[PDB]
């Protein structure tokens, strides 16, 4: 099949024309690993000048994990609004486990060089050298483009934001909190732009999970080792009512766990009566069975909308 | 505090 020039990729201006690639990347259609490796690092060079802690005001749609789901993303876009006149979040896990993993890689960098100031990309866990390497990532870019455009994912991946403060009333990531952030200047302080380590704030942020039985603790221990992980830790209702109550927030929107219907609100609150965690998960998943519902979240006239689709 | 709306499909 052809191989996408940069005259057939980008305008004049140098906008990318993602209407044509989105009808190409569908089919698997490839780039030339040029005009690829143009794409990767336009964006990589915009996430770099990101904070560390993202500033985003509503009205905005957030985005839970999409795992190469090519066709689901194209779905999520419809649902959510399109990128010309809507403010978008993701909480990262962009590749790995779907079919088509480049391809949402190469589309979400277009649309981030096209849409600077309003679609914002955080760093999932498997935005890594080391999870790619052990899923399918760093073998499907070796194949249809090079170890060149890996390498540069890799580069693009280390320069991902690691979480946002959303509305000035939420914090969001993709996992969550770590027993080393207590405060937001916390994340602020981090270095972000490496591998994740195997242990630390940086790699709870991306790591970290509600406890089982969060909301209903056996013990007062607020951050216990993730069994499920292997790493980092499951965090407990009081440890994440006290980090809301310290830094004057109403809740944390994460993703990383799938859910049967898209999406779960967790225990409220016992000062605001708000769920004090939201995970939203925007893309089927194959755990159990195969469940193809998924759900955003659009923050918008002080209602928290959570939308779910592919029913 | 923000109101919660949920879509369902
Ligand atoms: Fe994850
Ligand atoms: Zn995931």
């Amino acid at each position: 099949s052809h191989r996408l020039t940069a005259k057939e990729v980008f305008d004049n201006d140098g906008k990318p024309r993602v209407d044509i690639l989105k009808a190409h990347l569908m089919k698997e259609g490839r780039l030339e690993e040029s005009v690829a490796l143009r794409i990767i690092t336009e964006g990589a060079s915009i996430l770099r000048q990101e904070k560390n802690l993202l500033d985003i005001d509503a009205p905005v749609t957030v985005c839970g994990d999409i795992h190469g789901q090519f066709f689901d993303l194209m779905k999520l876009f419809e649902v959510g609004g399109s990128p010309a006149n809507t403010r978008y979040l993701f909480l990262g896990d962009y590749v790995d486990r779907g079919y088509f993993s480049i391809e949402c890689v190469l589309y979400l960098w277009a649309l981030k060089i096209l849409y600077p100031k309003t679609l914002f990309l955080l760093r999932g866990n498997h935005e890594c050298r080391h999870l790619t390497e052990y899923f399918t990532f760093k073998q499907e870019c070796k194949i249809k483009y090079s170890e060149r455009v890996y390498d540069a994912c890799m580069d693009a991946f280390d320069c991902l934001p690691l979480a946002a403060l959303m509305n000035q009333q939420f914090l969001c990531v993709h996992g969550g909190l770590s027993p080393e952030i207590n405060t937001l200047d916390d994340i602020r302080k981090l270095d972000r732009f490496k591998e994740p380590p195997a242990y630390g704030p940086m790699c709870d942020i991306l790591w970290s999970d509600p406890l089982e039985d969060f909301g209903n603790e056996k013990t007062q221990e607020h951050f216990t080792h993730n069994t499920v992980r292997g790493c980092s830790y499951f965090y407990s209702y009081p440890a994440v009512c006290e980090f809301l109550q310290h830094n004057n927030l109403l809740s944390i929107l994460r993703a990383h766990e799938a859910q049967d219907a898209g999406y779960r609100m967790y225990r409220k609150s016992q000062t605001t009566g708000f769920p004090s965690l939201i995970t939203i998960f925007s893309a089927p998943n194959y755990l159990d069975v195969y469940n193809n519902k998924a759900a955003v979240l659009k923050y918008e006239n002080n209602v928290m909308n959570i939308r779910q689709f592919n029913c | 505090t923000p109101s919660v709306v949920i879509t369902v499909c």
